[PDB]
């Protein structure tokens, strides 16, 4: 309640209150357009399930202000 | 209906947070989204509001439906042509470490019925207020 | 002769179509270029098309890689081809052998070290170091360390017991 009541005090801070979404691309919509949704990023680890997933966004790991999309997307 | 509830809203107001009711409601909530993409993909089903102006995610936060809330915010759909309905993605995975992305479409206070604002400004007659902030997007 | 640029080679090596990449060797012999040229490596991160073959596997079995491994040995530059790594400071030293170990492919590890993959390649990038609060994965910057730290017993035995280039178990 303190975090939300702080954000209501300033309209300028609301444009700062975008919490790390970065306007990231998460694949493609139907019609094949860019998705571009605000996404909070959470790092995880598993030592039994090794995550060979169908949908993985970046083929290159990590975040270093350099992006590269994966060709496994249908669009 | 006369209330304005669509099919996804009615699945929210049916679920009463028990272990058996959460299991199939979030299973039925998945299958109708997948059918909602295959039948006509141009319509986003979760943007539809009832006559109280609540989305199906905002309705789960307005009432105490934590098990529906824990499912929508962490929704991964593996099927192609239905990957866009996911709210949890992974952007990379290097061996053991993988980085998850949680979508923040109606949540994160920029919208009108943001579920982070809906939970924290509840009227204490709604159950599970203290527990709905422990789902994995809303805590971090 | 079919004209080739860099972008069509990266796109064909990802889509797993070997029929698209068939006139590359008559084009590369005519142009007198090599696969380990600056025009074919990506300018930001030094990604050769062997690396792009190793990122985008299909069902764990890419068939395009064995084609352009043959193209590098016809154009007598296979040693620079498999030992080409990222030149960027975030992935510095990562060869295709590190990707073959990470993608859980026993056959891709074998096919690389037969062709002269350096099993002592130090992947000393910012992603592979510690970098206290940044996201990353430290495994010890070595291929025989990566097979160990990622629970691959068959690969860490193979790097130590191959006829081509055995791994130094005391390397740091």
């Amino acid at each position: 309640i303190t975090i939300l009541d702080t954000e209501k005090s300033f309209l300028k801070c609301m444009r700062k209150a975008f919490r790390s979404g970065k306007l990231l691309q998460v694949g493609y919509t139907p019609d094949g357009k860019d998705d571009y949704r605000w996404c909070f990023r959470v790092d995880e680890v598993n030592w039994t399930t090794w995550n060979t997933n169908v949908g993985i966004i970046n083929e290159d790991p990590g975040n270093c202000e350099g992006v590269k999309r994966t060709l496994s997307f249908s669009l | 209906d006369s209330v304005g509830n669509t099919v996804l809203h009615a699945l929210v107001e049916v679920a009463d947070n028990t272990a058996d009711n959460t299991k199939f409601v979030t299973s039925m909530y998945n299958e109708i989204l997948i059918l909602g993409a295959k039948l006509h993909p141009t319509l986003k089903l979760e943007e539809l509001i009832n006559k109280k102006g609540l989305t199906p995610l905002a309705l789960a936060a307005s009432s105490g439906k934590i098990g529906v809330l824990a499912y929508i915010l962490q929704r991964e759909i593996q099927e192609p042509e239905c990957r866009h309905l996911s709210r949890k993605f992974t952007e990379w995975a290097y061996g053991p470490v993988h980085s998850s992305l949680y979508d923040l479409s109606c949540i994160d206070t920029c919208e009108k019925n943001s579920v982070l604002e809906v939970i924290a400004y509840s009227s204490s007659e709604t159950p599970n207020r203290h527990d709905m902030l422990l789902v994995e997007p809303l805590n971090r | 002769l079919k004209l080739y640029d860099r972008r069509s080679i990266f796109d064909a090596v990802a889509q797993n179509n070997c029929q698209e990449l068939e006139s590359l060797l008559p084009f590369l012999q005519k142009s007198r270029k090599r696969l380990t040229d600056s025009e074919f490596k990506d300018p930001e991160t030094g990604k050769t098309c062997l690396l792009k073959a190793m990122l985008n596997l299909h069902n764990g079995q890419n068939d395009t890689i064995s084609l352009l491994l043959d193209i590098a040995r016809q154009t007598d530059s296979l040693k620079e081809f498999v030992n080409a790594s990222y030149t960027d400071s975030y992935y510095k030293g990562q060869t295709a052998l590190h990707i073959a170990i990470e993608r859980r492919n026993m056959a891709l590890v074998t096919l690389l070290v037969e062709n002269g993959a350096d099993v002592q390649a130090a992947a000393n990038g910012d992603f592979f170091k510690k970098t206290k609060g940044r996201p990353g994965f430290y495994f010890g910057e070595l291929p025989l360390s990566l097979a160990a730290c990622t629970n691959q017993l068959a690969i860490v035995k193979f790097l130590l017991q191959n006829s081509w280039q055995p791994a130094d178990i005391s390397a740091r």
